[PDB]
RNA sequence: CUCAUAAAGUGCGUCGUAGUCCGGAUUGGAGUCUGCAACUCGACUCCAUGAAGUCGGAAUCGCUAGUAAUCGUGGAUCAGAAU
């Protein structure tokens, strides 16, 4: 089981910006290196890149995505998948 | 963040100095702050549990 | 009627394009077997009774209640149950219930959807999913109580899955993809 | 009488009656009866072939069974299938632990059980 | 000035004994609120789902009058788990 208790953490300098753009709706991509923030309701419909290590990568926040972290859907190691690839 | 907090910014953009804002010294939070500290709400209170503001003390019952 | 075409003039159309190969073995005789819905469980001593007074009026004759063969095993069977009750049988009739059952009261449902999911994979026995609410041009609107929800099968002896319900798809519709 | 997908529900109201529907209940339950112009205090065994059938053409269009069941399994294998904890709690065939699951652990599991 | 509507009560109408318009567990979806921030750790609202349970094996506990029993309400602690 996950954890929590109540100090969900969202890095300040991927939190106070992302409020930001919500001036007058949302902003073009953006990126962030600390994956380590979770995400939440405001980062929804915005395109957020998180860094693999290597390069930043545009991932498409949605209202099912809130609650898991960016990393989550940065993957780090990279496998070609042998094959045709499929599906 | 450090790029909302513009607000440090003396010479606000094409509005008119009412531009400035506040924005809290510690945290930077500015949604409640405390004009008299430049405190948040927040701030103010760890702050006056510590002590380390003068002649600040909690109100009692 | 329009059931005779079918075996003579679309069977040799349909081995022409997408067969080269005889005139047989695609697809003869033999019974269709006609299954009955579970009638364990449901209730106690009746429905037996709305059954074979229901599985009579749509075809010919009375089904036969059988028991199974004395031998207990590995399960919950006494000796001298009644299980199973299947009677089929055919000669020039199984023809005709698959005229009147795919061309009216279809579509003229309530609700019907159009779109089927692939039902079998590598075999021939299709497949089918029905509800309990029919319409049909020979039954009556208000005298029948308890609605009665049967399947539909059909036994064919096909290799591949295509050079099939390529036979299906030239009466019984709908079937999009 | 019958209405949707397989559903019959006897000798009460014709608000309670449709209230035993997967699909709608007494909010939807009133608002049909009002659309279709049917009395809500009258049994279902009282009312009339032509107050049925304008209940259940509208009430058809409406989603529920089977169809509906598949949309919640597919949904439970599409994160199932991928590395997220919540589709292995689905599952809870996983390690709930800290030592390993996968062998040497009937000091707890006791004799081993079938595959 | 507000929190307030007191609830049971009264008048009228509705529901039939079946696990049920009994009972609400569990779970899926959506959302509100407090809080810097509630995926193991929230409360609450709506929809859907709707289990066990049809009153309980050996012992044992509370009371003599507006009290028992039963029903609802406000408060202290306090941003918020008090059945």
């Amino acid at each position: 089981p996950r954890s929590l208790k109540k100090g969900p953490f969202i890095d300040l300098h991927l939190l106070k910006k992302v409020e930001k753009a919500v001036e007058s709706g949302d902003k073009k991509p953006l990126r962030t290196w600390s994956r380590r923030s979770t995400i939440f309701p405001n980062m929804i419909g915005l395109t957020i890149a998180v860094h693999n290590g290597r390069q930043h990568v545009p991932v498409f926040v949605t209202d099912e995505m809130v609650g898991h972290k960016l990393g989550e859907f940065a993957p780090t190691r990279t496998y070609r998948g042998h094959a045709a690839d499929k599906k | 963040r450090w790029n909302a907090v513009l607000k440090l910014q003396t010479l606000p953009r094409d509005s008119s100095p009412s531009r400035q804002r506040n924005r809290c010294r510690q945290t930077g939070r500015p949604h409640g702050f405390l004009r008299k500290f430049g405190l948040s709400r927040i701030k103010v209170r760890e702050a006056a549990m510590r002590g380390e503001i003068p002649g600040l003390k909690k109100a009692s019952w | 009627k329009l059931h005779d075409y079918y075996k003579d003039e679309v069977v040799k159309k349909l081995m022409t394009e997408f067969n080269y190969n005889s005139v047989m073995q695609v697809p003869r005789v033999e019974k269709i077997t006609l299954n009955m819905g579970v009638g364990e469980a449901i209730a106690d001593k009746k429905l037996l009774d709305n059954a074979a007074a229901d599985l009579a009026a749509i075809s010919g004759q009375k089904p036969l209640i059988t028991k199974a063969r004395k031998s207990v095993a590995g399960f919950k069977i006494r000796q001298g149950y009644p299980i199973g009750c299947k009677v089929t049988l055919r000669g020039e009739r199984m023809w005709e219930f698959f005229e009147r059952l795919i061309t009216i009261a279809v579509p003229r449902i309530r609700d019907f959807r159009g779109l089927s999911a692939k039902s079998f994979d590598g075999r021939g026995n299709y497949s089918m999913g029905v509800r309990e609410q029919i319409i049909f041009p020979e039954i009556d609107y208000d005298k029948v109580d308890r609605v009665r929800g049967l399947d539909i099968t059909i036994t064919t002896t096909a290799k591949s899955d295509e050079e099939g319900r390529a036979l299906l798809a030239a009466f019984d519709f709908p079937f999009r993809k | 009488a019958r209405i949707a997908g397989i559903n019959i529900p006897d000798h009460k109201h014709a608000v309670i009656a449709l209230t035993s529907i997967y699909g709608v209940g007494k909010t939807r339950s009133k608002a049909i009866l009002a659309a279709a112009g049917i009395a809500e205090d009258v049994k279902i065994s009282e009312l009339s072939e032509g107050q049925i059938d304008t209940l259940r053409d509208e009430v058809a269009k409406f989603v529920v069974e089977g169809d509906l069941r598949r949309e919640i399994s597919m949904s439970i294998k599409r994160l199932m299938d991928l590395g997220c904890y919540r589709g292995l709690r689905h599952r809870r065939g996983l390690p709930v632990r800290g030592q390993r699951t996968k062998t040497n652990a009937r000091t707890r599991k006791g004799p081993r059980k079938p595959i």
